């Protein structure tokens, strides 16, 4: 607040903190058939049934 | 001291489609067999009387 007429503050103070940021850890697992990854992926370029 | 003579083999193969084994079977070559479990086809077989 500013000054005067019987107000005194305890004027402006500053903090520097510093925080940590916190790692967390998240895990999944994809199976996938070997079938479908390799049929629809083929050297020879033709289309499917 | 020569060295009179350097040789070897080169293995060649009758593959399965040119030998007379496959008179006796028939051949349908599929894209991936991995696709299919079991194969249980089912037939429904009439007699005369």
């Amino acid at each position: 607040i500013a000054h005067g007429d019987g107000r005194r503050p305890n004027k402006q103070r500053q903090y520097i903190v510093m925080k940590a940021c916190n790692k967390h850890h998240i895990g999944a697992e994809i199976e996938l058939a070997a079938a479908d990854i390799e049929l629809l992926f083929a050297e020879k370029e033709t289309p499917l049934d | 001291e020569a060295l009179l003579g350097v040789y070897t083999n080169v293995v060649e193969f009758v593959k399965f489609l040119e030998t007379a084994l496959a008179a006796a079977c028939v051949n349908t070559e599929f894209k991936d067999l991995r696709r299919m479990i079991d194969g249980k086809i089912q037939f429904k077989i009439s007699m005369p009387t």
